[PDB]
């Protein structure tokens, strides 16, 4: 299984 | 080119060379580790863009990552990246502030006491700062490092932030601790107990590490409370377990006193219970993570078959109370029951004057009551085979892991209690403290004692050698006693415990590890003598360190109550037995230490309990408490990663450690055990353990549980904790 | 499944080199007999000794009486019951021919629209159609079926190969590609809402999503606030988090970064945009949906498959003559194969597109002392596939000279004198600096004067058959082990990785990687040039993780980072079991 | 199911007799005038008295503007895939119209013959056919297969 | 699991 935490702040940084 | 999202909100390019001269510091004494490993693999991780603090935790993660027996450096590495990276998080730079400086910030933020700047002065902190080596941050372990920033460090747990490192920690520990010392000894005290603490020869708990210099007082994480035979009694106890666990202590609970069902409590044992587990549970995430007790009772309780089997998984939800552990209470007439192959009888406490308060206390009276009893076909009894009863116990160990084990007359015949009045008639979660209590009849009941136990222990791998122990125990002792003043009371009658009786139980870490490094071994009796000679001078200059306490501050109220106070020692009433499994003689003067004792009391009633560990262990990258070691590898999960540690000194070691599952058996480990409680105060958290695989057929034999059990007792182990079984 | 054989008797008819000189000497049949036995010749010798690889179709069926050789098709479908039933008929005659099929089905209206009853039953029936000619109705038959994240019914499209759940919301026997551009990652990014949307209700929107991202960011953010728009809101977070749930339970709901394959393309979106892929997710090309099965307006893209074997070349300027003589032997059979379809027909009479890829890179890599998971390989791989697309175009440039453009060539990019390294996600610049050394600029203008005879050159497409002849590790795959092993009735057979003697240690096997950084840079890298798409795999190891449980933030990141590097689509997720 | 009515609002708009006067209207709206209100009339009696039944076809959407009547069509199909796709494409244009279908598949060749693989999987396809215009692919769509 | 055969004669020769 995997764990379906999101830290949805960790991912506000990330540049498309 | 490759860009850097700056602290805030600022880009810079990415600094390249920084990174690989942050490693380079890193790596300074290490061996086996490889720089341009750790860079690889973090590098490849880099976006343009990412977050100045994210670069930090991959690298970080990367060291951690490569972790293993082979390069046991890695464990360094890593955590001189996280030291690093928190240094930066706390202060925005590497040095840490004067402490003063920090102090006063802290203050402002409401995030220390204030009474440190009442009770010191500026050039008092300008001083201690003198003390503090912040580089002996670079001596933790990777492990130790999450833990502290888990668990210790003062921090806002919403956001985030870290606010502290842990040489500060270590420095307002003591500052607190020592606070009302003199003047002319106080700041003295204040550097040696750092030096131990920051060095890892003495370990505390994790409510001291992470509250002492924080606006808390609740320090207490160990309680004992005594149920009596009534309705209020059932709901104080009750009471007092939702305020304590609320505050995160763990329970042990006596209501062997509970009278059974049918009796003229018409309803019997369980559904009290029941409430004690939701009273245990009430402050836990959804009824159960969290909150934690053992409760105890006598082995010929009348309702003992049905509370024998509360853990188990198949039943009926009314037959069962699972989310606390037991303690079954046992004394030698028991066991003589089961080495003769006879009955033992069956009663409930409210039918029997004197049978209770006599299986505690006073043997002779526990048999002469006993038989008298049993003859007398008035009282209301039942009659069980000794070895069924016996085998159900241990087939609920067995499976459970957490039936475990008191023997009541070696908690009182050897002990720094008086039985005749303040028995010990309990033990705590863990199954190492052995104090006295009494039944509350209300919350707030003056009358009422409910145990509590300052702890901490000393690092047996730090220490060159055992006169070392004079100065720890001075320390140690001092530190605690201390605390006892310091720390908050929400139940009266705990407060008279602590203040009565002034307990404290200091134990040991790392004993594997001194073993090996010693070059004996748990299995077959080569540690025999070392831990005789080594548990004699922990016991020696505890006493020594309380006894000096009492001529400069007082004797405990209540030492009067203490074995210790008719001039008796441990040396005195130990089991005979353990005569034929050492000749180690004595080395200290026990003579002059009983008359010093006898005239001057001792500030506290207890000093040494042998506890687990895990939290305090991985700080110091110790072994945790008595215990060998599963593997020389140890892992945890967590958010940042798989967290590894190694055994401290794996590299020349790895020969001379006998890991767990290397035993042939349990009998040498219980020697040692039986040997260590010659000396302690109150007891030991002792495991058994069994591989199923050593065993014909994979299974466990009963005969075997059972010898175990009688050498135990034979040895005068006082208690058995968990029974590991290997699945493998 | 090569050599001519007797099926039924068990009778073997032919060996190798009579495979390999008539599937030379076919293919270049029409050409001038002054040229023609020389261009059999190095053909024969590049295929036999393994430098070219073709698939097997083209292996089993070239010599013989058959001219079926179409392994991968394409079909858009429209919002009608003419072209759901002409797609259907479609789908049906090229399975009994045994190609996998990409099915564009985006466009059929959601549940509840004034089609009424929804996707599914419809998607049950391309299902039906895709297995009409398979053994029990199962064994065989393939195909991957598209549509956008923002459409109405996704989230119950996203569960439609999940094992639990009503037979009548489930189609397992399918494959999923879920397309996606910049807009939908942002929302996911910035933590805020998609809004889902029946195609049907959303004019140009559809469109949009594919040609022209502003368009789309413009069309879609007045249809958010037009409240007379049936549409519904969802969190990106939990939208995102479904669709990686099941992407990592089945390992098979791709993804399409739709505005990648139309940024950076030899198609002009305007004109022939690119909206879909094929099965195996690596074939990028227009489509138009078709009114009938014989609709003459329709196109069905088909796209004819080799590969270079990367670890039989000594350098890389023998890829100009291997490019010369693998252009010309496709584009020969282009003209050779039947066509069941007049809309197939047209796309490949149009366009003539080719998709040449690559086999033996993990090898090749080995051999050079790289590695997928360190970013050691990136220069190399620069270097590697500039040669190739290159090479490719440069042959496909001179085939036009000789013999014209294709008919279709002025809808491509390559028409306007726009290039592969004119239109590439440009973060590529941060993970390589090796420069170009062949002459782009030359290459650029004879394109423009002389057009290609084909529309596209390159994909990078899985293999398991063609690399087994070779002895060479599959497409640009790390070998899970150093020995692979397969079930016979003939007993177990083992292959091991070549040089496997001299090479072991500088082998990384697939499960020896730390994570998907490297591999997936190595493929943005590899994208600079490839003009369709690449077959690329993510990869995840329990027990690298935290109670063994692969986190969603780690498979969100891999999903940004691959689209950060231009990464087109995302086929396999592989879940190491132990 | 009969009166002509607002399926998203719930109003009704006709009663019964306008229905019954319409549909022989409607019917019989060809005819000479010297004849055709005769014809009109005596239908009327007949369906309004209950002596004469239609289909709910034609009493829901005769003298509407639908000219989809059929409910019942029969579809036999041949041994080869471009008659399998012919009769596939009939049912569901069909089926869309809520029409039963009656297929006869009989003639499609077996199982391993020189349709190598088989009845079962073309039959298969017939059944999405006929569920593709159905609620969740399941209510609604019916077929005999022969 | 675990061999709940008990020996009782070998028991009664331990000396508490």
């Amino acid at each position: 299984q995997i764990d379906s935490e999101v830290d949805t702040d960790d991912l506000s940084n990330f540049q498309l | 080119n490759l860009l850097v999202t700056k602290r805030d909100g600022s880009t810079e390019r990415i600094n390249l060379d920084k990174i690989h001269r942050v490693l380079d510091w890193a790596a300074e004494g290490l061996h086996n580790v490889s720089i341009s490993q750790v860079e690889l693999r973090s590098h490849i991780q880099f976006y343009d863009g990412i977050k100045t603090s994210d670069i930090h935790e991959t690298i970080i993660k990367a060291a951690a990552d490569l972790i293993s027996r082979d390069a046991p450096d890695y464990q360094y590495l890593a955590a001189r990246l996280a030291i690093f990276h928190l240094r930066k998080k706390a202060y925005g730079q590497f040095e840490p502030p004067a402490l003063y400086d920090h102090v006063v910030k802290m203050v402002e933020m409401g995030k220390y006491d204030n009474h440190l700047l009442e009770d010191y002065t500026e050039e008092e902190f300008k001083q201690m700062d003198t003390f503090i080596d912040h580089d002996r941050d670079m001596t933790f372990s990777y492990a130790a490092v999450k833990q502290l920033e888990g668990k210790y460090l003062v921090q806002n747990r919403v956001t985030g932030e870290i606010y502290e490192s842990a040489q500060f920690l270590y420095i307002l520990v003591a500052a607190c601790l020592f606070s009302n010392y003199p003047r002319e000894t106080r700041l003295q005290y204040v550097k040696r107990f750092y030096d131990a603490v920051s060095t890892f020869k003495i370990s505390l708990p994790t409510p001291i590490m992470s509250g002492v210099r924080t606006p808390t007082r609740q320090f207490s994480s160990c309680v004992l409370i005594e149920c009596g035979d009534s309705l209020d009694s059932i709901n104080a106890t009750s009471s007092a377990i939702v305020k304590y666990v609320s505050q995160r202590a763990g329970i042990g609970i006596n209501a062997g006193r509970i009278r059974a069902l049918g009796s003229p409590f018409h309803t019997g044992c369980i559904p009290f219970y029941k409430h004690f587990q939701t009273a245990v549970k009430s402050c836990s995430q959804g009824g159960v993570r969290g909150g934690a007790a053992t409760l105890f009772y006598p082995m010929w309780h009348l309702e003992v078959e049905s509370l024998l089997v509360l853990k188990n998984n198949r039943g009926v939800e009314g037959n069962r109370v699972r989310h606390m552990d037991y303690g079954v209470q046992i004394n030698k007439l028991m066991y003589t029951r089961l080495l003769k192959g006879e009955d033992i009888t069956l009663f409930s406490p409210s039918d029997v004057p004197g049978l209770y308060d006599a299986f505690f206390a006073d043997q002779e009276e526990f048999e002469r009551l006993y038989t008298k009893y049993e003859k007398d076909d008035s009282i209301r009894k039942q009659r069980v085979k000794a070895v069924e009863l016996f085998s159900l116990m241990m087939q609920e160990r067995a499976s459970t892991g957490r039936i475990y084990i008191q023997n009541v007359d070696h908690c009182n015949t050897h002990s720094p209690f008086d039985p005749a009045i303040a028995p010990v008639r309990q033990s705590n979660l863990c199954l190492e403290i052995a104090l006295p209590t009494k039944p509350l009849n209300d919350v707030n009941d003056e009358n009422g004692e409910i145990a509590l136990c300052t702890l901490s222990a000393f690092n047996l791998g730090a220490i060159n050698n055992l006169d070392e122990l004079e100065e720890l125990a001075i320390l140690a002792v001092r530190a605690l006693d201390a605390l006892l003043d310091y720390q908050d009371y929400p139940i009266p009658a705990a407060k008279r415990g602590a203040m009565g009786r002034r307990t404290l139980g200091i134990g040991v870490i790392n004993f594997a590890y001194y073993l090996a490094k010693h070059g004996k071994r748990y299995s077959d009796g080569s540690a025999n003598n070392l831990t005789h000679k080594t548990f004699e001078a922990i016991q020696y200059y505890l006493l020594k360190a309380s006894n000096e306490l009492a001529k400069e501050q007082g004797a405990c109220p209540w030492f009067n109550e203490t074995t210790y106070a008719k001039g008796i020692l441990p040396i005195d009433t130990y089991k005979k037995d353990l005569d034929t499994i050492a000749n180690e003689p004595l080395h200290y003067d026990w003579e002059a230490l009983r008359e010093s004792i006898k005239t001057h009391g001792l500030r506290n009633s207890t000093l040494s309990a042998l506890m687990p560990s895990e939290t305090s262990s991985q700080i110091s990258n110790a072994t945790n408490g008595i215990e060998p070691p599963r593997g020389y590898v140890s892992i945890k999960a967590s958010k940042d990663g798989i967290l590894r540690q190694v055994v401290p000194d794996y590299e020349h070691l790895h020969d001379a450690y006998e890991l767990l599952w290397e035993m042939p058996g349990n009998d040498g480990y219980l020697q040692l055990v039986g040997i260590m409680q010659k000396f302690i105060d109150q007891s030991i958290s002792a495991n058994t353990n069994y591989d199923p695989s050593r065993f014909p057929s994979g299974k466990v034999p009963m005969q075997q549980l059972l010898k175990d059990l009688l050498t135990a007792y034979k040895f005068g182990v006082k208690t058995l904790y968990y029974q590991n079984t290997r699945d493998g």
